[PDB]
């Protein structure tokens, strides 16, 4: 009744989509630092269900407590942020499921953390979940790809450098 | 040739020598005695604060080997609001001198109040009825010194402010004037007319004979001998100085024993609307603008209090070290109302308080929590500072002795998601007090001359924490709104 | 000969070797790793109770050279609530020890409450809705472990309590059996009835098969290999039983981690109006009376805290050393609900708070606030348990490890205006339980035979200081109000 | 206006009237370590004005910070205790006035404290101002004098041993 033990279908920078549903600006999240692009740049994804995975091959870096959001260095020297939904916190992890750990060097598409799309669905303050890269100045340029994705097949961002 | 400048804090009196390319040549520093009557009171010995500065002052000289004959100026920045009061004949004090953050006087505040100067002192002194600022202090001391009204209009008593007392005890009794800054503290004095209020000095009993005369923030006040005193301003007010405040919608933060934000309004005194007072600054001149201010209490005295009455740290400057290795406060949070809750809280009666503690939060946690509480606060200030002024800060520059804590700094960046900018010099507050003084003199002739030696050391961005904080911060609100009120009346 | 007592308490576990002359021969304590999973949770790991008190046995045996030969019997005291679940086949615990101070099962009682159970809860079970006892601790454990319920059913699956677990790793297995007292303490079993509660079964959704059997306080419930096990009874209890609590009316309060006052009600379960509850204790033989309970979580604790995590000091008994350094809290109070706030507020969502700091206040205002909370709480106890009993107690009878701190003691008589009377062994909880083994063994036949091991070591009586004691009391009920609520839902 | 520089009249175990007014019986006193004799016992005393004073030459013990009471050794070991008032501790010492110190020799009618007799007739819960001998057991028998009492002057206990 899950794929998991099946064999799936498989095809500058690419950054994959780490969970899936359609592509929003980050400047339409409902939080500054995010639309300000503070913390730094990328796009945004209005999820479709169940996990949240590499997006890159790399190591896992930070995993919050509450495990909503994660960090992760990827063998090409850039660092992306992924962010559950808006103020994540507050659930108190409720909804998550850990699956990977704090160090892990990691394929694209490896589960990182799991999730309950609906509970999220009613009890976030948002379900956005930026996807940005963190040492923006260390990359030359961010090409932002658009629509539907799909977790660890579809792209939503090539860049430079 | 140089300036010196003459930094009298709450903490510790300072004393710094610059030369003409404004650098710091030599420092001196020596803390001193806060004293303890009772619970919410807080005071110090005048013939301390006093003696702490001349020796510093000396100190110095002797330090870098420097004569009289080599000096240009000198420069005075003090603590705000705390009062004094002498015997004019004799030099001594009739009390030691009430401080800011003294709580005395709250009941007075409490008839102000019950009376309806509310609407009045906010409107001309910009101020807010508070036992914080100077009028109630001097009220106080002489509702309790039998010869003291009387013995003050025959004038036999003095009234004053660090800066007051700070000069006339060099220029041996013969210069009697505060600046323009200062004034503005005192609860007593009119800022739009830009002098005395005369229905304060009615309604709280002072008698105009004690009250000094009033000045700009640079002009030579009279001459010394370690010669001329040609600045003065508010230690905050230099501090935005020094940062080259100066220009409308410009602001600082400054974290030293307490926090102090302010932002430059030009000539326009914007009315508080959210709990913010309303003051005076200078202009790029030392003239007369005007800003929004933002006061806390409590910050650096926090960490002064684990270091030196619970006795969890050696230094200060430990506190980054056991703060860090804790990653969370473990759900602990600090209001540190050790004197009530300043901006824009001003509750004079709420008291500390630690919360949310469980089996297993220690030391550490506890540490790093009042640490927290620095940012937390600046926050609260930072805030209503946008409302009022409804523009919005990108960074926030900062400067004072805490500044020098990385994490402190950096939580501070995150918990705003706001750029924090840390300018090389922490000693920014002495700076100012210079500049005004060698301005005044054609030391300098122009600010900008300067706008070169306020390079800055450092950034801090906001880390992906930044996504956190306000799940912090409603927990932070949620604490103090139980520390308030908690002494009663 | 002689018999043997074993007392595993919360903090650490004991064994003790008494003569018939009812002496303490030799002791043997050693302290067990509290753990914490998250905020409001306590755990300990079942095979380190376990551990430690097997290991505690012998070393005291050995201490004294004694031989199972010598022994008459074994008497077992324990912590209550505090819950546990194990493979039969195995040994094996299927997750930690669930204490009873642990608040995790708190949302549950919050459904209890929300279906209606409070009613039926109280009167059948003389208990109230908390995390503080059994029922939830269980369900939690198989609502959170895979095979659980269903391997229950099947009965793989034993549930306990630290006697059904001590008694059941000492008779290899064989005996599954708890006493009156323990059972009374789990939220399953019903007062009137004497036997477990099927609604509560149903609704917390436990099956039978795990629940072990239920007996007289005394009775030789097996033999073992250090022989018969003949006593068992709730730590608390025991301590009454040992103060030779036995009649109506009669009364203690035990002061080690937590505090418990106790009063005996004969053959008659009182109802609570006032937050205490309603539970069993022993008859002169062992047999089923009543009583009425006051539990307050933390106390002796408090001081573990300042001494291990806060560090302030280097042994509890350090304390009352520091104490007194300062005649008064300086205005400072510690609300020390780290674990939630028991009677008669049950409310597991304060968390602990310090109220009250001003610049001024040091370690030691610290360390006494946190002595003293111990003697506010035992008040706020106190004053249901006379309430409710209608009776006006002119002393106290106390016993625990705190029980060492004249301060203490003397500060609680003040605050209460009563004499407090201090035994002269201190280590009465375990002599309950030996005298419940010998008792059924006829190793002493009669309580009478006794009715002299309990000479009292001290009088406390209140000194002039007890005047002020309304006063103090009132902040300290303003303060607990105030960490009331701190965890959210 | 003050007789305080004037020359006065002047004249087993007496305790002489520390303070003025009618004497009242110490279960009278609404305070139950008072009235059941918990702290001790003796009389107690409805105020008239002004002061207290000591009531046996020896040396002042305690005088409670918020100073509305004291205590005090007579030179033939009695150890008496004076409250002015009930619960006056909450009046935070407002209506007191501290004259004698914490450690002084005193000879009967010092003046010890001084009061407002009006504040503190409408601030304080109650007024009566009970005088007690603490080391009760030391002692062997207790008189209890009766009506008017004129400070340093009347007595309102004779005391055996
Ligand atoms: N690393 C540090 N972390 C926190 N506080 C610090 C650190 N180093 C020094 N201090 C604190 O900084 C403050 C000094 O602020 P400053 O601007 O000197 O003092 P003042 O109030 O006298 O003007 C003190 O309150 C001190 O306790
Ligand atoms: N002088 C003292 N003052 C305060 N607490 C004390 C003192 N001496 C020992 N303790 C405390 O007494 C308690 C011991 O209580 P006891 O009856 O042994 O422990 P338990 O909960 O294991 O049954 C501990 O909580 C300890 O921290
Ligand atoms: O409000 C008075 C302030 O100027 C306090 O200044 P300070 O921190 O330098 O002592
Ligand atoms: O409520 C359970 C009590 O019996 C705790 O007992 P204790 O202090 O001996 O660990
Ligand atoms: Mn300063
Ligand atoms: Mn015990």
């Amino acid at each position: 009744g899950l794929f998991d033990k099946l064999k799936s279908l498989v095809s500058t920078i690419e950054i994959i989509a780490p969970l899936s549903g359609e592509i929003v600006n980050i400047e339409d999240v409902p939080d500054v630092v995010f639309a300000e692009k503070i913390v730094g740049d990328g796009i945004a994804i209005k999820p479709t269900g169940n996990k949240m995975v590499a997006p890159v091959d790399g190591t896992i870096g930070k995993i919050f407590e509450t495990n909503h959001a994660f960090s992760i260095e990827s063998d090409s020297g850039v660092e992306l942020f992924v962010h559950f939904g808006i103020d994540t916190v507050e659930l108190k992890g409720e909804g998550f499921k850990r699956i990977a750990e704090e160090g892990q060097r990691v394929k694209v598409g490896d589960t990182v953390i799991e999730f309950d799309l609906p509970l999220l669905e009613e009890k976030a303050k948002s379900t956005l979940t930026p996807v940005v890269i963190s040492n923006m100045d260390e990359i030359k340029e961010l090409i932002k790809l658009s629509g539907s994705v799909t977790v660890g097949e579809t792209p939503v961002i090539r860049i430079k450098k | 040739k140089y300036i010196v400048a003459l930094d009298q804090g709450t903490t510790s009196s300072r004393a710094v020598v610059m030369d003409h390319d404004a650098n710091i040549i030599s420092v001196s520093q020596r803390e001193f005695e806060q004293i303890y009557p009772k619970p919410g009171w807080v005071e110090h010995d005048p013939m301390e604060i006093w003696a702490t500065q001349s020796s510093t002052l000396v100190e110095v000289l002797a330090k870098a080997d420097i004569s009289s004959d080599q000096i240009a100026a000198i420069g005075i920045t003090n603590q705000r609001e705390t009062t004094i009061v002498w015997e004019k004949e004799t030099g001594k004090p009739i009390y030691n001198a009430i401080v800011w953050q003294c709580r005395r006087t709250a009941e007075i505040c409490e008839h102000l109040k019950r009376d309806g100067l509310e609407d009045y002192i906010r409107s001309n002194t910009g101020l807010v009825i508070d036992p914080y600022f100077s009028g109630t202090k001097v009220k106080w001391i002489l509702d309790h010194v039998e010869g003291s009204r009387e013995r003050a209009r025959r004038g036999e008593l003095l009234f004053g402010t660090v800066d007051t007392w700070l000069i006339w005890k060099m220029t041996q009794g013969r210069v009697h004037v505060t600046d323009y800054t200062n004034a503005s503290r005192t609860m007593l004095f009119n800022i739009h007319t830009l002098d005395w209020d005369d229905k304060m000095l009615e309604v709280l009993d002072i008698p105009r004979e004690m009250l000094p005369e009033v000045r700009r923030s640079s002009e030579v006040y009279g001459q010394t001998n370690i010669i001329p005193i040609s600045g003065i301003a508010g230690d905050q007010q230099a501090a935005l100085f020094g940062q080259l405040c100066v220009k409308e919608g410009m602001a600082k933060n400054t974290y030293g024993t307490g926090c102090f934000m302010l932002m430059n309004t030009g000539e326009k005194a914007v009315k508080s609307e959210n709990g913010l007072l309303t003051t005076i600054a200078c202009g790029p001149t030392g003239e007369v603008n005007y800003a929004l201010e933002g006061a806390v209490f409590m910050a650096g005295a926090s960490i002064q209090w684990l270091r030196d009455e619970m006795k969890l740290i050696n230094d200060a400057y430990d506190s980054e070290y056991f703060a860090t290795k804790v990653q969370n406060t473990n759900g602990v949070y600090v209001v540190p109302a050790f004197t009530g809750l300043g901006a824009p809280y001003w509750d004079p009666y709420a008291r500390g308080a630690i919360f949310g503690l469980t089996r297993g939060v220690n030391a550490n946690h506890i540490i790093r929590a009042t640490l927290e509480s620095i940012a937390y606060q600046t926050r609260d200030v930072l805030e209503a500072m946008q409302a009022d002024s409804g523009i919005r800060l990108h960074a926030l520059r900062v400067d004072g002795g805490a500044v020098a804590n990385n994490f402190l700094m950096q939580f501070q960046s995150d918990i705003l998601g706001t750029r924090v900018e840390r300018p090389e010099v922490r000693e920014v507050t002495a700076l100012g007090a210079a500049y005004l003084a060698g301005l005044a003199v054609g030391f300098w002739q122009n600010l900008d001359e300067l706008q070169e030696k306020a390079v800055i050391e450092r950034e801090f961005r906001p880390g992906i924490e930044t996504t956190e904080r306000n799940y912090r911060y409603a927990g932070w609100k949620k604490a103090v709104k139980r520390a308030m009120a908690w002494e009663e009346h």
